[PDB]
């Protein structure tokens, strides 16, 4: 690791600077270095890690979608052959995306998840595991596509089971997990009815628990609840 | 796209 | 060069794909590979090259400014020492920026400028040379800061001299050169009066030549003329 | 910032 010689605290500080500078590849490298120091991550640090890689892979996903769309048009009946270049470059971006996903999954497996005992850390990491298998599933086409999908499902399901036992229904981690698992059902698993059921039940159970919350916790929970509603509006 | 966080 | 095995035409095609995908680092690498094939660049290809590196260095400049601002606040009377990290990371971004500038300047010197005989190509490349020395000047602080500034000035001046002899006053390359040389005067050379004079004279001479233009050429010229006016409004 | 192209 090229960050092995830098202090953990300096890596975290520089991750925060990189975020302010919108340098998310640097942010991700700094937070990978911090994870590789071997200590557990605090709540703030977990969110720095997730923000960094979400921005990196989010850009890769957007590029992949543009290129895949161009590639499909080039393969429609009537298109003028423009050679291997579109496929090659889509493949290049796809391989870089898979590499980022594999890196994140590797950090979770070595050894963030196995040391995560509290619900807020363990659910957070298992949600990430589901998310990054989901991104692999978005581009998968081979002998292991079903196994990638099932790896996403299994991670989301373990996270869900813990969240329902250990977190209130308004906990924003629980809400964001359900939001993303619902999108997994809709977009990956071809299970729109499960997606809709999960989003609606999550929203309604959260609504009923809002009365227990402070103003600041209310704002956090209702933010994610609005995303659940937005998706339900898109889907119904 | 649908929303994820 | 890692692009040495790819066809020139494939590099150009992939640069255009990278642009559509907003993958400007890839775009720049593809266009560097195309330049290194040793052939002159067409008008479209020159603009692909400039668009790619402008986006790459533009992001680096924005990050550098954020970090420099944080660094200056940390060095105000009353700040809590937060160690070497802000300076270190600003330096890291600065070195990467200087590397990109050196790469572009290297392509212009080996051998785009010396083979550029037509005004539209030669003025274009000399403007780029001024621009990338200007970006080096923005971060320079050492024994060579004045020499960097004079390298920018010299390149802009040669471009200006050719443009006034060989291009009409509405030519968008001539206009964009004057726009940027004017910003050089204002922001780098501490010569705001020269900046204002150059922008105003360029604008007025272009205005008087608009009557010669087609509708499409008119739109191109008036676009840059509006940028000259915008800067004059900022400065007066 | 001032405009450049
Ligand atoms: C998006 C939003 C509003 O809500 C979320 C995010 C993630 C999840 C899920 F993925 F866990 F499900 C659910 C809701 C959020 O970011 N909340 C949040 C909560 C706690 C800490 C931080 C934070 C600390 S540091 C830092 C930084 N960007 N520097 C950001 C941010
Ligand atoms: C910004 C704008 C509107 O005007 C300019 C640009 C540069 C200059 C100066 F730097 F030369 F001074 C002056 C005005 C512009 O981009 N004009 C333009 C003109 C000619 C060709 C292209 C082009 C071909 S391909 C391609 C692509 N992005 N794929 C873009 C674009």
């Amino acid at each position: 690791g090229a960050m092995g010689s830098m202090e953990r605290a300096s890596l975290i500080q520089k991750a925060k600077l990189a975020e302010q500078a919108e340098r998310y590849e640097d942010m991700a490298a700094f937070m990978k270095g911090a994870v590789e120091k071997g200590e557990e991550l605090s709540c703030e640090e977990r969110n720095l890690l997730s923000v960094a890689y979400k921005n990196v892979v989010g850009g890769q996903r957007a590029a992949w979608r543009v290129l895949s769309s161009i590639e499909q048009k080039s393969n429609e009946e009537g298109s003028e052959e423009k050679g291997p270049e579109v496929r090659e470059y889509r493949e290049k971006v796809e391989t870089e995306l898979q590499g980022v996903c594999d890196t994140v999954l590797g950090l979770l497996d070595s050894h963030l998840i196995k040391e995560a005992g509290d619900a807020e850390s363990r659910v957070f990491y298992l949600k990430m595991k589901g998310d990054y298998y989901r991104y692999l599933a978005e581009v998968a086409t081979g002998d292991d596509k079903k196994r990638i999908i099932d790896s996403a499902r299994s991670a989301y399901q373990e996270a869900m089971d813990i969240s329902k036992k250990e977190m209130p229904p308004t906990n924003p981690i629980r809400l964001g997990l359900a939001l993303n698992f619902s999108v997994f059902h809709y977009e990956i698993a071809n299970s729109p009815e499960e997606a809709i059921s999960l989003a609606k039940t999550t929203f309604d159970e959260a609504m009923a628990d809002l009365h227990t919350l402070s103003e600041d916790s209310y704002k956090d929970s209702t933010l994610i609840m609005q995303l659940l509603r937005d998706n339900l509006t898109l889907w119904t | 796209f649908p929303a994820t966080v």
